[PDB]
């Protein structure tokens, strides 16, 4: 059996993401977001996504403190996120997928792009001079319509994989998704948290929304 | 038997060069009697097959010889065996004989069921391969003193030649056990770009930059610039060195 | 693809040569003041050019679309229409705009009115201003 | 005379006793074999027996030829006139095959020994490893021993008075293959019967010893006088009758005994068609009939 | 008899299904996919494709557990895949071929490439510093046109080979076609399926292009 | 008497004929293809080819219902039915190296390919030497006129197993994706002789 | 090959040896600022110049026309534009570009035109990179 974990990412500040493949100017953007190559549309990266749930909920699961390997995180960490130890490998019973922006036709309607452009500084302590940047930015408001993939191999542990899948997406809630977060970016939101069955039905289905949306 | 090897079957043909010749013109003729030569012919014969069974019992070694007789030599074992008896053998004739007389071989690997007809034919024109070895066309006849390994082209000596291959063999098999075990990939990408050079030059230096770009905390780049340097007067050689390498410590 | 720089057409590989030979020739060759003096473009004014242009240009390329559409359209005469102020403000900068096409590249673009001619005369005043930070100085 | 030049478009099995082995050449009672099977292909293998058999179309076996230098095998020389100087011992002992324009500076000497060998070289044995796939059984590995000729090199046939029957029947076996794996991706070659002028003087020459050029048998009654003063050596000519209408299976054949195609004589014997299927409803034939090449010491 | 199925794998997500070096650079593609050798198109392997949707019905045929060899699995994944052991060996039904792109063309009507350069990175916890990446991915939106040969060995299994043979390319929707699937790559689809009769004409074949449909 | 059957094999998915064990490394191609002897180019073994569409056409044919066609087109030995041949396949050499040199690209191909274990779930890579598709080997077929009344049975059948050849694979790991093949250029010309009917053998062929 | 630089010829064999010397000539003399020097250029500038190059490098590895298309010609341009923008920018970066010479093999693949050209010119940048690296660090 096989679940599908839908939901929607609500920029909450303006959301950056790097990487960048072609064609940078020499005074309009100094760092674009990344972007659905074919259809252009901004996208979140699953294994940022992916990497910031999985570094926040190790965090948190171990004892608030992190400084380990990521093949050696906590049993929840490494049966949910996957390890690739020698003798000790665990398969995933995750997927992430790549997330792009569902929104654009609400944007439309504002009559807005669906990404800004955010103008920075450094500013040097010795002689208070400038160094302006051109960040591209995914404006607040986006929203990014997810699909997680659950494998459900144990029937029985389901539901602490789940709470701990709550608990990483609140810890995100709670911190920034991508690019310079400290620095007023990255805000995110979670709505619409649901869990599907991919095909079939699962008998703890309904308490396994009951513990997403809530 | 082996744990960490090869699944080839190796064999040896070891024909003492100009033993015909010793025996025609070698012996002086103010030294020529009946007994001189009977001497000079129960040594050689003892020799062979006496200390080719003593030798090999000395120690464990896993050959299983065929034949011994006179002036020429078969066996089949380990090929790893094969080819460490190879210069056991070559530096105990060097003993017994004073350095006199001349001796090739030839080895060849082979499946669990290759044609043993097959294998010593093969092998015979390996070891022919090794007895008309000259470094210059320019002398009278062959100096006749090579070993041929698993290739009829690849006619390689028994001198300061195969003395340096040994030299890179020994080398190479003490450094490269311990890499990071992950940048170890390259070796296959120097086997298979180096396989030949008269070609397409520009991997190989792209190869030898991308030597150069590597850069962490590891044994440095002594060795590193080695590989380099080696890696330009001997070719043929590096390639042998670094193939018997491989195939001692294939994880097969 | 084929901008009309003055009287001779630009495709999309000349660009940087023709930005360096404009500003090549505005260099040795300067705008001589009505009192009697030698001065040339500041590297603000350009700069400021550079940013009108980098405005479109900013919306302009996160796009398939083969054709602008008429918001597009409407920002590109927006700034040849400022372009004729600043050259109407400063004879400088009418000597600068004259010397290069800036004019005549614009009106090409609004003639033109496709992605691609825009993304040329982006690069075109891209290479101008790289010209002028190589040549010129700071 | 009438040099048959055949060059090979693809690898050859030759093999002598087994498969898993190949032999650079071809003997000319495999060449006879190969055309008596073509002519009852096209139904006239009694004109070409009664031709053969009357010495109307004599050849010897398949040489080899590189770039216009046709190869012979090391004649059976007894090499009594020779002791004095060069290296009469195992240097003229690799040499398999001398050129045949450069045989009496060979048999006077004065021909490198080390140079020719390595100049001597036409393509190289190959493995050919095959299966037999079965569907649920084990597959059966088996192995044939090929040779690949190099561009302008193959084997020559010489052939004295050629027939407008051998030459329809050579046609017929370019298409047919010769050797042993030949309807498998082998035997294949083209031919030209490619007359010369350099080699017809050699055959038009004289001398006291003859070089058998054919691996022969002599006649019962011309052995005692074939066998005197000769430097000769055997070999067995069996196998199996390659034929579907003969003994209703695979049955093999009288094995023969018949003088090298290396060897030399003082005294010319005319061999003889053998009859070595007599059991099987059809003559199994075996062609050693005797082709010289004098030379004088 | 022989048959061939048809079909489309579109990518939802970008798909890294190669392993093959050409000649990288330092910092240009640290992991390029598999192409074409002579057209240098994007390929998908008929292996991997095979492996995968082997895996994924194997598990879903017993279910949810999968720990012995291909050769043990289960007779309905032997006779569709293929079966090697000594006592019995059986014939796969199933012939995969590698799969090119398709809708190059397509592609250049948005003037995009077939393949984009990802930028990954990996933050070390103990230290707190990235490590960057770069996998080349074939484009989201890219379209695989293959056939797969079917042979009927007898027509008594074949409509429930063609049960399995559509469960597995339901199953490999909701899992990724190799590569870093887990974090964002690899999912896809299928769209277009069909099973046409190569000679002849199967007198069931409407069930099993109906079934293949849905 | 005799017949020839030209025509074109041209790899679609790259193709892996045979086993030649020598000169491996660490990484190493775990397993060639057959090349020349001497030019080293890659060829179809005319037996590689000749065994493969007697399987197909055996197995085509028979249906699980050899045959007399099986055996009088490829041969018999077996204990008392010894039929000789009609066919006579030959080696297919590489033809494309003038096209295949235009794109600066190889002959052949290094795939790379692992198994994964389905307890321990470690991966295990292997290399696969492999011929590139797009490939072409222009091939010949020698058919002896043995009987003028089966020729069109024979061709027939001959047509019927390259044409099962196409829905199939040639050598190697085929189910996993290598080695399809197509035909074209197939045309039949009686190389020694006279066959009147060598129109409708053309169109055997043709269609 | 042939890959015109300004003193000597740099064909496909030659690209490492070339970009080894000139890092030598760049490792030995450090550049000379206003306050006589002498600090050396920074892993993060070149890093611009090696993703400037990989940025079509990317799009030229992987095709099998002899020649390169009009878009990679023009990204090509903007790279030496781009090159010559950031050399006004600052003088330790202008030395890299002069000493190597950069700007004579990028002239020489647009006046080339060829795939070759342009894969020999990003193997002899990439080699001067990883030369950079291994001499210096930081
Ligand atoms: N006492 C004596 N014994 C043998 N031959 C003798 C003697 N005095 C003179 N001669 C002459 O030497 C040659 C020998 O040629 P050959 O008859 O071919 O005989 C073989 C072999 O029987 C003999 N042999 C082998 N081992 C011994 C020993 N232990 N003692 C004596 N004799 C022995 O030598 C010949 C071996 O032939 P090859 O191995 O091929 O020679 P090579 O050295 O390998 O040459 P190369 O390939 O390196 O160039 C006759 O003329 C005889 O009258
Ligand atoms: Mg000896
Ligand atoms: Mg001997």
């Amino acid at each position: 059996m096989k679940l599908v974990i839908e939901g929607t990412i609500v920029l909450k500040t303006g959301m950056h993401i790097g990487g960048s493949s072609d064609f940078s100017a020499i005074g309009a953007v100094d760092s674009p977001v990344v972007r659905d190559t074919l259809t252009r549309l901004p996208l979140i990266p699953g294994s940022s996504l992916k990497g910031k749930m999985r570094y926040l909920l190790a965090k948190e699961l171990n004892n608030g403190i992190l400084l380990n390997e990521p093949n050696n995180d906590q049993d929840e960490i490494l049966r949910l996120f996957g390890s690739s130890e020698k003798d000790k490998i665990r398969r995933a019973r995750l997927k992430f997928n790549d997330i792009k922006l569902s929104n654009l036709a609400e944007l439309e309607t504002f009559n807005v792009s669906s990404t800004e452009v955010k103008f920075e500084n450094t500013i040097n302590r010795k002689t208070a001079v400038a160094n302006p940047r051109q960040i591209e930015r995914v404006i607040a408001g986006s929203k990014f319509d997810f699909e997680i993939f659950y494998n459900l191999d144990d029937i029985k542990e389901v539901e602490k994989d789940f709470e701990n899948i709550k608990q990483g997406f609140d810890l995100l809630e709670f911190d920034y998704l991508g690019g310079h977060g400290t620095r007023g970016s990255g805000r995110i939101a979670f709505e619409n948290l649901s869990v599907i069955t991919a095909v079939g039905n699962f008998e703890k289905i309904n308490t396994l929304n009951e513990i997403l949306g809530a | 038997e082996v744990e960490v090897g090869i699944n080839r079957l190796g064999v040896l043909r070891a024909d003492v060069d100009n033993l015909g010749q010793a025996f025609i013109n070698g012996i002086p003729d103010d030294y020529l009697s009946i007994s001189r030569t009977a001497t000079f012919s129960r040594a050689m014969s003892r020799f062979f097959k006496n200390y080719l069974n003593q030798l090999l019992a000395e120690k464990s070694y896993k050959i299983n010889v065929i034949y011994a007789g006179g002036d020429d030599l078969f066996m089949i074992g380990a090929w790893q065996d094969i080819l460490d008896f190879s210069i056991v053998l070559k530096q105990k004739f060097a003993d017994f004989t004073q350095n006199k007389l001349s001796i090739s071989a030839g080895i060849g690997m082979f499946r669990e069921k290759y044609p043993v007809a097959r294998m010593a034919s093969l092998t015979g024109d390996l070891e022919d391969a090794a007895k008309d070895y000259k470094p210059d066309e320019r002398a009278v006849q062959a100096t006749k003193n090579a070993v041929t390994l698993f290739d009829a082209t690849n006619v390689f000596s028994w001198d300061t030649l195969e003395n340096d291959i040994f030299v890179k063999l020994d080398a190479i098999t003490k450094n490269f056990e311990k890499l990071d075990e992950t940048g170890k990939a390259f070796i296959y990408r120097l086997i298979d770009l180096l396989r030949g050079v008269n070609e397409n030059q520009q991997i190989n230096i792209a190869r030898l930059a991308y030597t150069l770009s590597r850069m962490e905390e590891k044994i440095g780049k002594t060795f590193a610039q080695e590989l380099y340097n080696w890696a330009n007067a001997d070719r043929k050689t590096l390639i042998m060195a670094l193939e018997i390498y491989i195939l001692k410590t294939r994880e097969r | 693809t084929e901008l009309k720089i003055g009287n001779e057409k630009v495709n999309s590989t000349n660009f940087g040569d023709f930005a360096e030979k404009a500003i090549r020739g505005i260099n040795h060759k300067p705008f001589v003041n009505s009192k009697g003096g030698e001065q040339k473009i500041t590297t603000s004014k350009i700069r400021g050019i550079l940013e009108l242009v980098n405005k479109v240009y900013n919306r302009v390329i996160n796009t398939n679309d083969v054709e602008l559409s008429e918001n597009i359209l409407a920002d590109i005469a927006y700034i040849k229409v400022k372009i004729a102020y600043e050259s109407g403000r400063e004879p400088v900068v009418k000597d600068f705009i004259q010397r290069t096409a800036f004019t005549a590249a614009i009106t090409d673009v609004m003639n033109q009115r496709t992605r691609e001619s825009f993304l040329l005369f982006a690069r075109y005043v891209e290479s101008l201003i790289a010209y002028f930070k190589f040549y010129g100085g700071k | 005379m009438k040099i048959i030049k055949l060059y090979f478009e693809s690898p050859v099995h030759f093999g002598e006793k087994r498969l898993s082995e190949s032999k650079i050449t071809f003997s000319a009672d495999t060449l006879f074999s190969a055309l008596m099977i073509e002519a009852v292909g096209l139904g006239k293998e009694d004109e070409f027996y009664q031709l053969a058999s009357n010495n109307l179309v004599k050849f010897s076996d398949a040489f080899p030829f590189i770039d216009q230098y046709y190869y012979i095998p090391k004649p059976m020389f007894n090499l009594k006139l020779e002791k004095e100087d060069e290296n009469p011992s195992k240097a003229f002992k690799k040499l398999l095959y001398v050129p045949i324009d450069s045989l009496e500076d060979y048999l006077s000497g004065g021909l490198d020994a080390y140079f020719e060998r390595e100049s001597f070289n036409l393509g190289k044995l190959a493995l050919s490893e095959k299966v037999q796939q079965h569907d649920f059984k084990d597959s059966e590995p088996y192995n044939v021993g090929t040779f690949t000729f190099k561009e302008n090199t193959g084997l020559y046939v010489l052939i004295e008075q050629t027939h407008p029957l051998l030459e329809e029947l050579l046609e017929n076996l370019q298409y047919s293959g010769i050797g042993g794996k030949r309807n498998s991706g082998y035997g294949k070659f083209k031919f030209e019967i490619l007359e010369d002028s350099d080699i017809e003087d050699l055959f038009s020459a004289k001398g006291n010893r003859k070089i058998l050029l054919s691996g022969a048998l002599p006649k019962d009654a011309e052995l005692e006088q074939a066998l005197k003063n000769a430097s000769y050596l055997l070999e067995r000519r069996g196998g199996f009758v390659q034929s579907d209408t003969y003994a209703t299976n695979l049955v093999k054949k009288q094995d023969l005994y018949v003088f090298k195609s290396g060897s030399t004589f003082e005294n010319s014997f005319d061999g003889d068609i053998y009859q070595v299927g007599k059991k099987g409803n059809h003559p199994v034939y075996k062609y050693a009939k005797s082709f010289f090449l004098e030379v004088s010491v």
